[PDB]
RNA sequence: UAAAUUAUGGUCAAUUGUUAGUAUUCAUAUUAAUUUUUUUAAAUGUUUUAUCAUUUUAUAAAGGUUUAUUUUUGAAAGAUUUUUUGUAUAAAAUUUUAGGAAUAGUUAAUAAUAAUUUAUAAUUUUGAUUAGAUUGUUUUGUUAAUGCUAUUAGAUGGGUGUGGAAAAAUAAAAAAAAUAAUUAAUAUAUAUCAAUAAUAAAUUAAAUUAAUCUAUUAGUCAGAAAUG
């Protein structure tokens, strides 16, 4: 929850979409979104997961963090 | 996590109509040796 | 967390009591401090007048 | 002698006492276990001495408990003890009121 | 203390049931003994007896 | 002075019962063995 | 005396301004709108407090019943009533012995009290205002006309200490023999 | 405001005149009390000595 | 105060001379104490001036051994007392089903003695006047001691627990089933100690010493 | 009660009990020893409500305070104002302040 | 003003004292008693009473004199009233034999520790099993859209 | 906008707004639906007076509901007219069943609703037709000519002044009031007399008639009038504290 | 009302009966740190910062407490706090001014214990008198300078030692033999 | 409930996320502390 | 180193999570929230005065502060026939940050002094100065409870030094020097950061004035419930 910086739901960007492989015994091609955003000042980079769905392109996205998956290092999923 | 990405709220059967539909319905047809005599209750 | 929701609705039975809808007695203050207009006076004869006035 | 303590059977109303409206029948209420109800005054005829008063500095345990808790975590059925309440049916059949 | 938001002075004396029109619970015609005790006489915290 | 009140007490389990003593205990109830002096 | 005035919020003279009987209220809903009526300052600050002196109680606008009698054969009883409550003596203290200016909202329940008479604004609208004449006003005193030896005591105990100690039981503060 | 300035002082001749006979009781028992607690130091201090 | 004032009437009119007595009969006796078997003599009222004090006492009872003051080093330490060297001299004794236990002695430590003797914790104690040390011999019951627990009302000496009235009352009140169990030790503004029962039955306060039952 | 009454709490009943004689076995025993004060009595005789009724008269309430009409103060405008203090309601006042309430 | 006063005075049901106008009741700041407010320890005024020991004291109702005081020197008033028990009182009072014991503390104590049980002297009357919406012959009254519980 | 939401104020008769969700629908799904024991008409020989005073055609017309389509009991809101007065509301059978509530007019037309009925306060006809002759033509007036001058029926009258049609108490014309209620004016006679706006007129008469008599206007003429009129013969007097 | 449950509340206005009116302020808000440095590049040279900070005085916490109870309020009953402060004055080189070091008393409600702390006071001292430790009381008065508001009221015990270390000529009091704690290791040789 | 304790109340660990937590200990521990638990007569008794 | 009671005196302390060998405030619960729902707000033109003037009407923009913000009758209340007095700036307690050290128009006395008076001066590890976050001391939340966790908004220098007090460049909802007005609390769609609505959420109806609103999502191995 660094990120999220203390709001309970924190808007970013989309930059990238690769696929980053779970920590076993799981398996899956897991959907890794390479975010950014800007705030205070500063710009940041945010990785995150995504297990919502996508018909439009929208930069907009509604990161709110998540318990943990099967992905090490992914604490951010979408609305 | 979130309930409701990839899919909203599943209607199903909102109204759940199985549980109105009375295509077997007690008319004028009651019967005066198992209904009372109203006619109204068994 | 609490990402479920409240534990019961407390509610209460509207019923309503013999009491409070008993008769209230009324005196309009128009039966105590008659209410009464003055008829227009040569200044002020006419309502555009009035207002031309204030 | 006893006083008139609050949160009975009879004093509670239905949205109190159970979870639903419950018609207030003067004639078989059978859900208070009570057969008929003649409904004669209050105070009327009772002696006046017995009029103690009426008791309620406690807590309505079976309406609101201090410090509620779902009793059983799991399965997701289960509020504190004080959320008894029937099965909601689906889409509401509304007969005609004869 | 005064005429903020959050008035306290005039309920630290004690002022008498207003039942003048439905402020939520049908005030006016609904007579509250149940509701007065489970409701608006103070607690000594979200569910114990009335204080 | 004890605004606990005796008459509003013991959490309701539902239908299960729990047995509660009139005054004594049904082991000190009876006294034979010291009114029939059968003792040691 | 400010440079640039506060516009809606200015009153007549100084800072801290002299004490005045309001009977404020806040504005919500008028279901939930009942008056703190309190001694405090004309000039304040935002708040109802930083020239707060002293609670004076609190007024229901709304008239109630009588759900805290029984229920009489009596009409006037049976009326709502509406309720106030006051502070009857730091009232005197500051009304009567401090000066504090006397508004005219608070004024019209205080009337209602009858601790005041009923006020300037109260205006039975059907009755004229007062034709003043030297004549008639000299005529009357003339005819009508009340001593010195009566209205001297009046202005001395009703303006001035009144507690007579009764010459007579003066007698119980001079002290007997053992000292006379 | 004859009467308005009436009482203005009548309400001096009566938060006055109450004053004063409370300002006499409350002294005629705070001194009750002055003085007993007054004489219980005299006394805690002869059995200190 | 009750059953004094029809008791003390046995005044005569005349306020009389007050007798004359042999030597002695007014000095308090001492309490026996056999001087062979024994932990330490009781020592005699006459040598009043030999007495010295808990922190730093005579030369008597050269045949025993004697207890030591229990006084921490730094600030981390919690600051232990009389009171609780007391209380778990008796804790461990009655875990290891001794008899007697030699326990610190401070004006308070056998005030908590008394009164515990007075509920019936203990046997028995005694004040040898032995400046250090006095004994306090336990009692047993069904193989188990009778002092079921015994705490501290602090773990530190450097934190007094003055207990208010209220407090104190809503001990002997348990879900409105009055309860003298539970006996606690508080030494009041008056010098003395006393249980909360006394404590609450004149609506006085005190240190708190001890919890026991 | 969980008081712990000492091994002999009862020696100070116990001899006056031992003491005590009675003018005749009447005395010595009858119903109403047991009951020493107005509180006794009242606990015994409070179901009873018809030796109560007449044993403590005090708890029936007969007297009260009368309503107490005022004269009123009297204003110098005169009749320009003689509505003035007239509504339709009741106008209840109650004092406050450190001292009342 | 006169007229005025010239009609109140004619008025009858004047002349009464309206008590809001004709004194201060309280002019000082403070109460005439402590009123139900906290205490040292915040024992709020409910857990507490007034006269306890956080009263202000209450003095000794007498001199505290040295040496030669009440010590076998004379004595004061308190020694000529005080009687002995045998001789009898100036003035009879009817004082009831019981109460005096009672006054004494000499009465063989009837307490409340001493009361037995108070036994169930009459069977009350024998409690049939008044029906619930749990004791229902047939599973279908009692399904989850009819009974929430028995009662 | 935003004052929309506000819920419209109850006073001390209004018993449930049913102004929120779960505020109407455990009572909207009642749906009721007329049978022959449901029906108003089969209830005639109780029920008069309600059969009598339903603006049948009011209903019908605006309502799409029938006298026959009419519960004895019926919540549906529908218009009445009054058969004692003849003033018009919108009133359902079920508050006009259970409760005998009516015409906000006819409320009153008892002097006090506590004691309605004790009143010996006399009538309208026996005792004062000089209202019987303004007050407005009814064909009702064969009834009216009984409700008591104490009554507050707001009852409607020519005027003498303008001619039309103004509204006032029967007891604030007539000027007398049952012994115990709150009075009225001591000219309320003269100050309802009139019109709303034709009442001030024949008022300030008499009170320019003494600003001329007497160079001056004083509203303390009526209390000399008194004390020069009425000497008080034994009022008692209290015995002095000073 | 506080008192009422969430479902049960219907109007945030007024109170109906009586009870605390009160803003039920959101405590559980997750407030944060935004790191703005680097752990290596703090403009601060002492105590660096590097979590959020509880802010407040007389709401920090542990929260220390004043506590007028102390060896000045057993001594001297005061008009008001801090009067009287009785001390060792430590330190009176500039002319006719006295430095007294004298002790309040911190209060930890949640420990239930103490602290009594110190504090180089400014006390004026007309005519010189008082040397480095002659415990004296000293009071409030008008202020003196910019810091001295106190005045040398008494003394308790004058250094007899040090009155007489003066006459005869020497310090009287030797200095620190050391500084204040630095960072460098100075190398004194010799 | 099984024992009968109409006015009783156990707490455990302090909290549900204080391990260790099991059905097993759950029912050791209270069953554990019903057998610590002694008597007021025994107490009285014991303190004579 | 004595028991005692004229019998409950002085007013409620009480802890409700399906865990997974064991150690340990630490995922899932409930409470208060936030995420979330338009039933509290709102307008422009301050107003008098003898007149190009003058009398009246003094702490919300930020401004970054932890040894910090403190002050009166002389204005006004405020009453007489005149000259009428001694009550004020000061303080005192509490002050943050992992790894901690030097800081500076300086300290005191003189002084109605010294831009160059006198001096062994003062702040600091009892944590100073710099820099960082931060509105400062009866308002909450949880808890049986010491706690832990909250409360807003208001004072950001002086420079012609006016005024009683600089707080003074627009941001009430105080009647503001003639009773204007209170038959009034209503306020249109405008806003700030306050302010928890799903107010009988489902059969018997609203002694109303008939006013707003058509009312919904969850899971379905553990553990209520599953198959195509
Ligand atoms: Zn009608
Ligand atoms: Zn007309």
């Amino acid at each position: 929850m660094w990120f999220l910086y203390g709001c309970c739901l924190r808007f970013v960007l989309f930059v990238l979409c690769y696929y980053m492989s779970p920590r076993l015994p799981s398996s899956g091609n897991r959907r890794v979104l390479y975010a950014v955003f800007y705030l205070y000042i500063f710009v940041w980079c945010v990785r995150c997961f995504f297990c919502g769905i996508f018909i439009l392109s929208f930069a907009l996205f509604i990161i709110e963090g998540g318990g943990f998956i099967d992905l090490p290092g992914i604490k951010y999923y979408t609305r | 996590r979130y309930p409701f990405n990839k899919r909203g709220p599943r209607e199903r059967k909102s109204w759940k109509h199985h549980v109105l539909t009375d295509p077997p319905k007690p008319i004028q047809w009651r019967d005066p040796k198992v209904w009372t005599k109203d006619l109204t209750t068994m | 967390d609490q990402t479920c929701g409240p534990h019961k609705s407390y509610k209460y039975t509207y019923m309503p009591d013999p009491r409070k809808l008993a008769p209230i007695e009324t005196t309009t203050r128009s039966e105590i401090l008659p209410l009464v207009i003055r008829p227009p006076t040569s200044y002020v004869p006419n309502h555009e007048t009035f207002l031309e006035k204030v | 002698w006893a006083p008139n303590m609050e949160w009975g059977i009879e004093n509670t109303p239905s949205q109190e006492q159970y979870q639903e409206h419950v018609p207030d029948t003067p004639d078989a209420d059978f859900r208070k276990q009570r057969r008929i109800q003649s409904r004669p005054v209050k105070w009327f005829y009772e002696s006046h001495y017995t009029r103690t008063g009426n008791f309620a500095g406690f807590q309505p345990l079976r309406f609101m408990q201090r410090r509620t808790e779902r009793e059983v975590r799991w399965p997701d059925v289960i509020n504190a003890a004080v959320q008894i309440q029937k099965r909601k049916p689906d889409a509401y059949i509304f007969k005609a009121i004869p | 203390k005064v005429d903020h938001f959050h008035a306290n002075n005039q309920y630290q004396h004690a002022w008498p049931l207003l039942s003048h029109d439905d402020l939520g619970n049908s005030d006016q015609s609904n007579n509250t003994r149940n509701i007065m005790y489970s409701m608006y006489l103070p607690k000594r915290n979200k569910g114990t007896a009335p204080w | 002075k004890n605004l606990n009140s005796w008459y509003a007490k013991g959490t309701m389990r539902g239908g299960v019962p729990r047995i509660y003593y009139a005054w004594m205990r049904p082991g000190s109830f009876t006294r034979r063995r010291f009114e029939k002096m059968r003792n040691p | 005396a400010r440079a640039i005035i506060k516009r809606r919020t200015p009153q007549l003279w100084g800072a801290p301004g002299a004490p005045i009987i309001r009977m404020r209220g806040h504005h919500v809903v008028w279901k939930f709108q009942s008056y703190d009526l309190f001694v405090e300052h004309t000039h304040k600050r935002r708040n109802s407090d930083a020239r707060l002196l002293h609670y004076l109680g609190k007024h229901c606008p709304h008239p109630q019943k009588s759900l805290w009698s029984p229920d009489t054969p009596v009409a006037q009883d049976r009326h709502l009533f509406m309720l106030t409550t006051v502070d009857v003596d730091a009232f005197k203290y500051w009304f009567g012995v401090k000066r504090c200016r006397l508004s005219m909202r608070p004024w019209a329940l205080l009337a209602k009290a009858g601790l005041l008479p009923p006020s300037l604004r109260q205006n039975s609208k059907i009755m004229p205002k007062p034709i003043f004449d030297k004549e008639q006003l000299m005529r009357y005193y003339l005819a009508n006309r009340k001593e010195e030896a009566t209205i001297e005591r009046e202005d001395y105990l009703n303006y001035k200490n009144s507690l007579v100690k009764s010459e007579e039981e003066r007698a119980a503060e001079r002290p007997v023999a053992p000292y006379l | 405001e004859a009467q308005f300035e009436h009482l203005r002082k009548v309400y001096k001749r009566q938060w006055l005149e109450s004053f004063r006979v409370n300002a006499d009781e409350y002294i005629y028992k705070y001194n009750i009390t002055k003085a007993a607690q007054l004489a219980q130091w005299e006394y805690e201090m002869q059995a200190q000595e | 105060t009750r059953l004094e004032r029809n008791k003390a009437n046995g005044g005569e009119a005349l306020p009389q001379r007050r007798l004359v007595d042999l030597p002695g009969v007014e000095r308090r006796r001492d309490l026996p104490a056999d001087p062979i078997t024994r932990l330490f003599f009781q020592h005699k009222g006459d040598h009043a001036l030999y007495y010295g004090t808990y922190d730093n006492p005579s030369l008597q009872d050269e045949d025993r051994i004697q207890i030591e003051k229990r006084e921490p080093r730094y600030w981390t330490y919690n600051v232990f007392t009389p009171v609780y060297d007391f209380c778990h001299r008796i804790r461990e004794a009655t875990e290891q089903r001794k008899r007697f236990v030699i326990v610190p002695s401070t004006v308070e430590t056998r005030g908590c003695a008394r009164v515990m003797l007075g509920h019936g914790l203990v046997a028995g104690f005694r004040d040898f006047h032995n400046d250090r040390a006095f004994a306090v011999e336990l009692k047993y019951f069904q193989g188990d001691s009778t002092i079921n627990v015994i705490e501290p009302c602090a773990y530190d000496g450097k934190t007094e627990f003055e207990w208010s009235p209220k407090m104190m009352r809503r001990l002997m009140n348990t879900h409105g089933i009055h309860n003298r169990l539970v006996v606690y030790i508080c030494r009041t503004a008056d010098n003395r100690v006393i249980d909360h029962i006394q404590a609450v039955k004149e609506n006085v306060g005190g240190r708190g010493l001890i919890m026991v039952h | 009660k969980i008081t712990f009454y000492s091994d002999r709490f009862l020696f100070r009943d116990l001899v006056n009990r031992r003491e005590a004689s009675y003018a005749n076995v009447w005395e010595m025993d009858d119903p109403y020893r047991f009951l020493q004060t107005e509180q006794d009595y009242e606990d015994y005789w409070g179901d009873n409500y018809d030796v109560y009724r007449r044993m403590f008269p005090e708890m029936i309430g007969k007297s009260g305070e009368p309503v107490q009409q005022y004269g009123q103060m009297p204003v110098w405008t005169g009749p320009h104002r003689q509505h003035a203090n007239k509504s339709q309601h009741n106008w209840m006042f109650a004092e406050i302040g450190v001292n009342v309430g | 003003r006169d007229v005025e006063e010239k009609r109140h005075s004619r008025d009858v049901v004047n002349e009464l004292p309206n008590p809001w106008t004709d004194y201060v009741s309280h002019a000082l700041p403070f109460p005439d008693r402590d009123a139900g407010y906290p205490d040292e320890y915040g024992d709020i005024g409910q857990w507490r009473a007034p006269g306890g020991p956080g009263s202000p004291v209450k003095g000794p109702g007498y001199y505290a004199p040295p040496m030669e005081g009440e010590h076998q020197r004379g004595y004061t008033a308190e020694w000529r009233d005080l009687k002995n028990p045998m001789r009898p009182p100036e003035f009879p009072t009817p004082w009831e034999r019981k109460y005096k014991q009672y006054a004494r503390g000499q009465h063989p104590s009837y307490d409340m520790v001493y009361a037995g049980p108070m036994p169930e002297i009459f069977p009350n009357r024998y409690d049939f099993r008044k029906p619930t919406r749990w004791d229902f012959h047939d599973i279908e009254k009692q399904g989850k859209y009819k009974t929430s519980g028995p009662y | 906008s935003r004052w929309s939401s506000v819920w419209p104020n109850m006073h001390y008769g209004a018993m449930y707004l049913s102004y929120s969700i779960g505020r109407k629908l455990p009572m909207k799904g009642v749906n009721w639906v007329t049978r022959e024991s449901n029906r108003l008409t089969n209830f005639s020989n109780r029920y008069q007076a309600v059969i009598n005073d339903i603006d049948v055609k009011k209903t019908e017309e605006e309502l799409g509901i029938t006298l026959q389509d009419i519960r004895w009991n019926d919540h549906r809101r529908i218009y009445w007219k009054c058969s004692f007065c003849g003033s018009s509301y919108r009133k359902s059978v079920s508050v006009r069943t259970k409760f005998h509530a009516g015409c906000n007019f006819c409320k009153g037309r008892y002097p006090s609703e506590v004691l309605r009925e004790q009143h010996q306060s006399l009538s309208l006809a026996a005792s004062a037709p000089e209202l019987i002759k303004q007050l407005k033509e009814t064909d009702k007036k064969d009834n009216l000519g009984s409700l008591a001058l104490t009554s507050k029926f707001r009852a409607e009258w020519k005027c003498q002044s303008c001619g039309g049609s103004y509204r006032a108490s029967v007891r604030s014309r007539t000027g007398m009031v049952e012994n115990g209620q709150c009075p009225l004016h001591p000219n309320i006679v003269d100050w309802s007399a009139y019109c709303p706006s034709c009442s001030w007129r024949p008022n300030m008469e008499a009170i320019a008639e003494e600003v001329q008599r007497t160079g001056q206007f004083l509203g303390l003429e009526a209390e000399s009038r008194k004390i020069a009129s009425a000497p008080p013969a034994r009022i008692p007097r209290r015995k002095k504290l000073v | 009302p506080w008192w009422n449950f969430q479902t049960e509340h219907r109007q945030r206005c007024v109170m109906m009966y009586g009870g605390s009116r009160a803003k039920n302020t959101h405590n559980a808000n997750h407030r944060v740190f935004i790191k703005k440095y680097k752990r290596n590049a703090f403009p601060n040279r002492t105590r660096h910062h590097w979590a959020v900070s509880m802010t407040g005085v007389l709401g920090q916490r542990p929260r220390r407490m004043p506590w007028p109870y102390d060896l000045t309020s057993l001594i001297f009953n005061q008009p008001r706090q801090g009067s009287d402060k009785i001390g060792y004055v430590v330190g009176t080189s500039m002319l006719k001014t006295a430095v007294v070091a004298a002790n309040h008393m911190v209060y930890y409600p949640k420990f239930n214990q103490r602290v009594s702390r110190t504090s180089r006071f400014f006390a004026h001292d007309e005519d010189l008198a008082c040397v480095e430790g002659d415990l004296v009381h000293i009071k409030q008065c008008r202020k003196i300078s910019k810091y001295k508001h106190y005045y040398v009221f008494s003394i308790l015990e004058p250094n007899i030692e040090g009155r007489e270390r003066l006459k005869l000529g020497l310090k009287a009091v030797p200095p620190p033999l050391f500084g204040y704690p630095v960072s460098r290791r100075i190398v004194k040789l010799n | 409930c099984a024992f009968g304790f109409q006015h009783a109340g156990c707490r455990i660990n302090l909290k549900a996320t204080n391990n260790p937590k099991s059905p097993t200990h759950t029912v050791e521990g209270v069953f554990e502390a019903v057998k610590a638990l002694r008597s007021v007569s025994e107490i009285a008794a014991s303190r004579g």
